[PDB]
């Protein structure tokens, strides 16, 4: 699974079979990490109009 | 794939299906790659 954001702590209680998460447009929105299983979140990078 | 979906739940009523609402979690899935047509429930007996 590939992509960028920023990886934070987060407070999502996630049930022990659920790895990720999907928003409404289907993009990931909090991942599970491999080897350590805790789960971060991501947030896209800061971004606006100029 | 045999998935097995799991849920145990503490009731107290006495003869049918208590009435509500539970999402079943998803207990294991078995890569057993078999046909499966019919199945039977398996028992326990009490002696005496
Ligand atoms: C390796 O990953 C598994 C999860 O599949 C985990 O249980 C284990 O602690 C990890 N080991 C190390 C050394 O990171
Ligand atoms: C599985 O078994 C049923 C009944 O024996 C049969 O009708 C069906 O064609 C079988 N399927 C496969 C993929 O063998």
């Amino acid at each position: 699974l590939t992509g960028t954001g920023v990886l934070t702590e987060s407070n999502k209680k996630f049930l022990p079979f659920q790895q990720f998460g999907r928003d409404i447009a289907d993009t990931t929105d909090a991942v599970r990490d491999p080897q350590t299983l805790e789960i971060l979140d991501i947030t896209p990078c800061s971004f606006g109009g100029v | 794939y045999f998935k097995i979906y799991s849920k145990h739940t503490p009731i107290n009523l006495v003869r049918d299906l208590p009435q509500g609402f539970s999402a079943l979690e998803p207990l294991v899935d078995l890569p057993i790659g078999i046909n499966i047509t019919r199945f039977q429930t398996l028992l326990a007996l009490h002696r005496s």
